[PDB]
RNA sequence: GGAAAACUUAAAAGAACUUUGGAAAAAGAGUGAAAAGAGCUUGAAAGAGUAAUAUGUGAACGGAUAAUUUAUAAGAAAAAU
RNA sequence: CGAGAAUAGAAACUCUUGAAGAAGUAAAUUAUCUACCCGUCUUGAAACACGGACCAAGGAGUCUAACAUGGAUGCGAAUGAGAAUAGCAGGAAAGCUAUAACAUGAAGAGAAAACGAAAAACUAUGAGAGUGUAGAAAUACAUUUAGCAAUAGUAUCUUUCAA
RNA sequence: AUAAACAUACUUUGAAUCGGCCAAGUCUGGUAAGCAGGACUGGCGAUGCGGGAUGAACCGAACGUCGAGAUAAAGUGCCAAA
RNA sequence: AAAAUGAAGACAUUUUAACGAGUAAGGAAACGAAAUGGCGUAAGGACAACAAAAGUAGUAAAGAUUUAAAGUAAUUUAGAU
């Protein structure tokens, strides 16, 4: 069973004038200018982040697979979610070595925990190996 | 001044920054005086009265 | 640099946000400035009634 | 008894914790996906409710 | 812990004193350990290295044995005749080694190494016998209080206390309410995880019996 | 006040003593984490050394503004000529090599004040929280093997401890070594610019050995073990009992320290003798438990039945919905 | 704690909560108590109406130790010796011992008479006595003693 | 839109204990339970007064309890505040329930034969409140209230915060 | 009056001989764990060069909606009696 | 003919597409609709108003001191006494201890001399607690008692020329 | 009569502001002004959206993100839905 | 906002109803039914594999460039180089 996840807006709320100037990044900032075209919500430029875009509470922070992300660092952190394998998916942290990644991936199979980084830091065994 | 307050009387119109005395030597005055007291306790021994 | 001298514009709208505060009931029951004799008469009875109430308290 | 959230699987000579059962006493269970019922077959001459 | 206010535990001052040390002090820092045979002969752990000594490389790529041909106190390194690299155009150059990666296997003892080795050996004996005086006094105090026990117990295995006496204190009820949310969730998660590990172990034990 | 007994253990032989000691009254003081946070926040600032920038830093030029009419901003400019510095920006806070925003003065307020009775209140609530195994373990301590969480060792065993091999033995006997080994195995290196200042190692916390006046000679044995801090019973503070503003320290007591707790902190009915003018407070509740009131109220048939909210029917259109 | 200041919640707001029309300029009417009689007169009238002027005679060198005279009411006399001593001599009268309350020893010089006295004889020793203080002490069966 | 008189803003009534006190947080939980279940106006009153700020929970001396319980012999005083000791006057025998008791006040109450109770025992013994006297301390005695207003006023002048050249 | 300017590597092992060139250099070759190649740790943005892809009548860029192309991406169980 | 009520009954389905890539999402292009230069002063700027060629790094409500209000905290007719200062263990700018000067407060008025607070209070409204009856599910009325906080007003008392 | 318990009464502390401009079944000075100054109210400033081709103030109507419908001002030859 | 439930679940609980424009300006922290909710930078004190080796890391840290995912957003997460 997996509920239908509804995203009210899949675009990005890019900062005003970020498309014209390289010094202005794309991370959102509220236009506070007295004469600003966007904060006055003129026609055409009337797109600001509001709480009305908030996604449903039931499916908020839900991965496309229907589970939730649980960052793990070693084999013991898998035991924290072994009782909720239908709710949480493992996610090995970016700094975990390739050797420890094998133990986390191997143990998660035993405890039936889905891992979303199951193909990360694989050894040279792709071509002719 | 706005709203109800006391009339302020602060004597900082002079150069207080050169008039500031800090007590960072307070923990070491205790050691200096106590040690001098002990050497005073000897020399005139007994009765450093 | 002449300026506009005066205007009552927006003054009634301002005065009705927190509307006209009525005085409390205790404002109408003040006694200062009353008749001298009536105050003398009232004080005499209040003293008499209080002194009679207090002797009952001593009795019981 | 096995908790309802626990479905042990066989470990192929992998390192296992102290509490996890060994392979000699773990029986693999087939994955079950179908949970609804097919439409019942009725008499040839009776008409379907639909 | 260090209780000497005169010496400094600042890393910057320690490295600075290393780079600006005079030649007299650089000799002592450039010290190497005597081998097994030499240690028995002289009862000396280590000495400053010297030219014409014979060492044996114990750490690095090449564990060769050679003779010391240079003691470069500016770089805090030494040179060995058997550890060289051919400098492209044919000629060879010595390879620098730190004196802590070698052990001395043969001594060039003229007359002051003989005096130094004798002095070092005598000082080792005096401290060894000084420790014995302290050890027996510490042993004497222990025996006067536990006459039925000997001090060798401190080197053997320890048997922990197994008695598990509980105490009724009217604060265990409040304990869960005295934790903030971040540490309450961690504590409750640990309880749940610990309980589940016992549940699987009990299931394993039941299968093992049958 | 039943005042339950507390067992005293021999640190060498592991044998419990024959005479239990009643729990000191300081262990029933209210455990107030808001008071401790107030006191700990103030006390943690008292080890700070005074620091400040040079008073003349960035102000050592004769610079003046060029004024207007020269197509450059009005910030002061370095006078003279012949170098790259001349004609550059000057003292201004935004300029390079100029003074910063309000320069940090060394007469800042480094050390903080706290009322004495508030400090003694906080210490009492920190000794009380160390007798709760749920709070001690939640702080990150390994106390699953200790007999009693108010762990007391015989004073005769402490009198013979003179070496760190004997001190380690005593911690192994009373099952307190598991917390010591946690500090050894978890010792790591600090992350960030704090290493250039000399602070490199970062260790965890282990048992705190609270000793009396007759155990002064056993401090040397314990001080070299990683993650073992020793504090005298009279000199306790929130910096010891609640490090990191997290109460529930694992304390190993001694007989002399334990038997002085009633004198130092007094009783909930008696004035303290060690800390004159201080008495252990009473919590806002005598028995911090809601269960006994709920059942008693139910016994008198005073509580109504539990209500489950009815399901509000969805609005229907009776003009079109016949039902 | 500088992370709880208003400066951390006004980052991005141009004027930092000081307005666009009336800027945050250097002065807002002078320095210190300037203009106390010209343009801040409405402030001094409203909140300190007796600020300007003179009243009373100068004392060229005031000996403030002469005006030092701590006072204690009759209702607070027995608390100097405690309730235990008060109950011990509850049934005393003329002839046997009565506790002496030395106010000067406790730092009180003058005894004022306010509130009520427990109905026990008491000897009150002080430097000065109020008129009602002596009446209330005598009416309870006690005596008044002078000091210094 | 809709022509409303005012928009919805938070009601300025406290519904829980202020601060991080674990014991006061539980007392609000206890009396919030009693007020909802027993539906007694006594528990609603105690629950409401538990959520007041410290300046709105004024102290009540033992002399106030002595005067207010003269004609309530077999009764219990219930003040949701600290109870101080009036050292000028004696303490009769009476039962007091309060958040806190002064060390000298508790000794005087107990020495007279009375009992100092807390709000967990009162709820255990008198949950709905049967032989109780509700008491709150005076609020206008605060010396801060004297400076509120204008001191130039003709009717009720303020008290002129002392400062420079105060005569 | 008054600046700017820190970092090869563990170790110079700092290429070393041949062909092209007047030379500087380049291409091989070689050292090194790795060119990290002395303008030497990493190497951002502005600015350029190359390669792949796409568009085009007096600005350019942005947004909503589709279409085309590309990419990502959803499964091994299983019927009635 | 027929409401209520009583008696009994009848619903669990097809098809197409999808690892030869479904649904969704993103990127580029095309098309329809749509879109004036940001910051600022200003009644009013897209303005023929000023600053802005471009990028990186730096860059502006801070610290000390006095008062006040307010939220959390300790104690409470007292509070503080990390006032100087003197001791303790441990070696320590940390911690603990010191029947203690003083500060603020417990009494207020008067320029000052000189003084220095009860009718053991009163009135009004007001928080709460019980019973009875009925609707009847909660709840609604009658009746007994209590009178805190707050507000207003009274006697009485201290000082002042004047409350 | 009608409405009004997220009613009512407030208390304390404090911000910003006191250059304003527009409309009109209004007025005064002026020949008059997109002029100067006022009485009452609604606005713009601080405000986007649909319409008046364009427009700070006119008309309709005031705004969380959306789907389906009846509408307002005003429109229905094409640009432009009818 | 009101009811209901409430030692720990969890998504800052459940239900119902009303509401959501905005310059200047205000809404510090803490407060179980929370007296607005959060993101980011650096340093300090703690915590981070509970059975005596207890967060990650030469089986590849920080940083840089892009690709995807989560979040209304501030931003975070992961893959590849």
């Amino acid at each position: 069973i997996k509920p239908k996840i509804v995203k009210k807006y899949t675009g990005h709320f890019k900062r005003f004038d970020s498309n014209r100037f390289l010094r202005v990044k794309a991370s959102w900032r509220v236009p506070r200018g007295i004469d600003n075209r966007l904060r006055r919500k003129f026609k055409g430029t009337n797109l600001l982040p509001k709480i009305g875009y908030g996604s449903a509470k039931a499916t908020r922070n839900m991965l496309p697979c229907g589970l939730y992300k649980f960052p793990v660092r070693n084999t013991t952190d898998l035991e924290m979610i072994m009782m909720q394998n239908r709710k949480y998916a493992a996610e090995i942290s970016h700094a975990v070595s390739a050797k420890k990644r094998q133990e986390i991936i191997q143990r998660a199979k035993i405890l039936n925990i889905r891992v979303l980084n199951a193909d990360a830091r694989i050894k040279k065994q792709e071509v002719a190996q | 001044m706005k709203h109800n307050q006391a009339v302020s009387n602060i004597h900082f119109c002079k150069d207080w920054r050169s008039k500031v005395h800090t007590w960072f030597k307070q923990p070491f005055r205790k050691i200096r005086r106590h040690q001098t007291r002990v050497e005073k306790a000897k020399a005139v021994f007994p009765a450093t009265i | 640099s002449k300026d506009k001298n005066r205007s009552s514009h927006n003054q009634s709208h301002k005065a009705h946000r927190n509307g006209f505060y009525k005085p409390k009931k205790s404002a109408y029951m003040s006694t200062k400035g009353m008749n001298v004799q009536v105050l003398k008469n009232t004080k005499a009875q209040r003293k008499f009634a209080l002194a009679k109430k207090l002797e009952a308290k001593k009795a019981a | 008894s096995a908790p309802q959230w626990f479905v042990p699987v066989k470990a192929g000579d992998a390192k296992v914790p102290a509490y996890y059962p060994t392979d000699d006493m773990i029986q693999e269970q087939k994955k079950k996906l179908r949970t609804r019922k097919g439409a019942k077959i009725t008499a040839l001459d009776k008409p379907a409710w639909n | 812990m260090k209780f000497n206010c005169k010496v400094s535990s600042n890393p910057s001052k320690a490295r600075k004193a290393l780079y600006t040390a005079n030649a007299s002090q650089r000799a002592l820092m450039m010290s190497a350990r005597l081998s097994k045979e030499l240690r028995e002969k002289y009862n000396v752990i280590a000495i400053p290295i010297h030219k014409d000594d014979e060492v044996k490389i114990i750490k690095g790529h090449q564990k060769v044995a050679g003779k010391v041909t240079a003691v470069r106190r500016s770089k805090y390194v030494i040179n060995i005749d058997k550890l060289t690299k051919t400098k492209a155009n044919g000629q060879t150059v010595p390879i620098a080694i730190r004196p802590s990666n070698v052990i001395i296997t043969k001594l060039f003892l003229n007359k002051d190494r003989e005096a130094l080795l004798a002095k070092k050996a005598e000082s080792r004996k005096s401290y060894k016998e000084l420790v014995a005086k302290r050890n027996e006094e510490v042993a004497k105090a222990f025996t006067a209080v536990y006459p039925a026990l000997n001090m060798d117990i401190f080197g053997k295995k320890v048997e922990p206390i197994t008695e598990k006496k509980p105490i009724r204190i009217p604060s265990k009820k409040m304990a869960e309410k005295l934790m903030s949310k971040p540490t309450l969730r961690a504590y409750k998660t640990g309880i749940k995880v610990h309980k589940a590990k016992n549940a699987i172990a009990a299931y394993k034990a039941a299968l093992a019996k049958k | 006040s039943l005042r339950p007994f507390v067992t005293i253990y021999d640190g060498i032989t592991g044998e419990a003593e024959k005479t239990p000691v009643r729990l000191p009254a300081v262990f029933l003081a209210p455990i107030r984490g808001d008071v401790v946070h107030f006191v700990y926040r103030n006390q943690s600032k008292n080890t700070r050394q005074p620091e400040g920038v040079s008073t003349e830093a960035g102000k050592q030029h004769s610079a003046i503004s060029w004024g207007t009419g020269r197509a450059v901003a009005r910030i002061p400019r370095i006078s003279g000529s012949g170098s790259g510095r001349n004609g550059q920006g000057a003292f201004g806070n935004m300029t390079r090599k100029g003074h910063m925003f309000s320069p940090l003065k060394n007469f800042r307020k480094w050390q903080r004040k706290t009322p004495k009775q508030m400090r003694r209140f906080a210490v009492a609530s920190c000794i009380a929280a160390s007798a709760v195994p749920a709070l001690v373990s939640a702080r990150g301590h390994h106390i699953a093997g200790v007999p009693q969480i108010p762990l007391v060792v015989n004073s005769k065993s402490i009198s013979v401890i003179k070496k760190t091999k004997q001190a380690v033995y005593l911690l192994k006997k009373i099952n307190a070594y598991s917390d010591v080994l946690k500090v050894i195995a978890s010792k790591t290196v600090r992350a960030g610019q704090g290493k250039m200042r000399g602070r490199k190692i970062k260790e965890r916390k282990g048992p705190l050995v609270v000793y009396g006046n007759d155990d002064l000679q056993a401090v040397k044995a314990f001080r070299n073990i990683p993650g073992v801090d020793t504090c005298r019973v009279e000199n306790l503070s929130v910096l010891n009992l609640a490090p990191g503003c997290h109460m529930g320290r694992f304390i190993i007591w001694t007989e002399s320290a334990f038997k002085k707790l009633n004198t130092i902190f007094g009783t909930q009915k008696k004035m303290a003798q060690g800390k004159s003018g201080f008495r252990i407070a009473h919590a806002q509740m005598a028995v911090p438990d809601m269960k006994r009131v709920v059942v008693a109220a139910e016994k008198a048939k005073l509580l109504r039945a539990k209500i489950v909210l009815p399901k509000v029917p969805k609005r229907a259109n009776p003009l079109k919905n016949w039902a | 704690a500088t992370r709880f200041r208003q400066t951390r919640r006004r980052r991005g707001h141009v004027s930092m909560g000081y307005g666009r029309i009336g800027k945050h300029r250097k002065q807002r009417g002078g320095r210190g108590n300037a203009g106390g009689q010209h343009h801040r007169k409405t402030w001094f009238t409203t909140f300190h109406p007796d600020y300007f002027g003179k009243h009373g005679m100068r004392v060229f060198h005031l000996k403030a130790n002469k005006y030092y005279c701590p006072s204690i009411n009759v209702d607070s006399l027995w608390s100097l010796v405690g309730k235990d001593v008060q109950a011990q001599y509850k049934n005393a009268k003329v002839g046997e011992e009565v506790p002496v309350i030395d106010c000067v020893k406790h730092g009180y010089f003058k005894v004022l008479g306010k509130g009520f006295l427990p109905k026990q004889p008491v000897i009150v020793r002080a430097r000065y006595f109020s008129e009602k203080a002596q009446q209330k002490i005598k009416a309870v069966g006690g005596a008044c003693e002078l000091t210094a | 839109a809709i022509d409303l008189d005012r928009h919805h803003v938070r009601k300025h009534v406290s519904k829980t204990a202020r601060g991080n006190n674990a014991y006061m947080k539980l007392l609000v939980r206890l009396y919030g339970f009693l007020a909802r279940r027993t539906q007694s106006k006594f528990a609603k009153t105690i629950l409401h007064r538990l959520c007041l700020s410290r300046v709105n929970r004024p102290i009540v001396s033992t002399s106030k309890l002595a005067c207010l319980m003269k004609k309530h012999p077999e009764e219990t005083a219930v003040c949701v505040n600290t109870v101080t000791y009036d050292s000028r006057y004696p303490v009769p025998k009476m039962n007091v329930c309060a958040l806190k008791f002064t060390k000298t006040a508790e000794a005087a109450i107990t020495k007279a034969g009375g009992k100092c109770l807390r709000f967990d025992e009162l709820a255990l013994k008198a949950p709905t409140g049967r032989k109780t006297v509700l008491i709150r301390g005076k609020r206008n005695v605060r010396e801060a209230l004297k400076h509120f207003g204008k001191v130039c006023a003709k009717k009720n002048p303020a008290k002129q915060y002392k400062g420079k050249q105060t005569k």
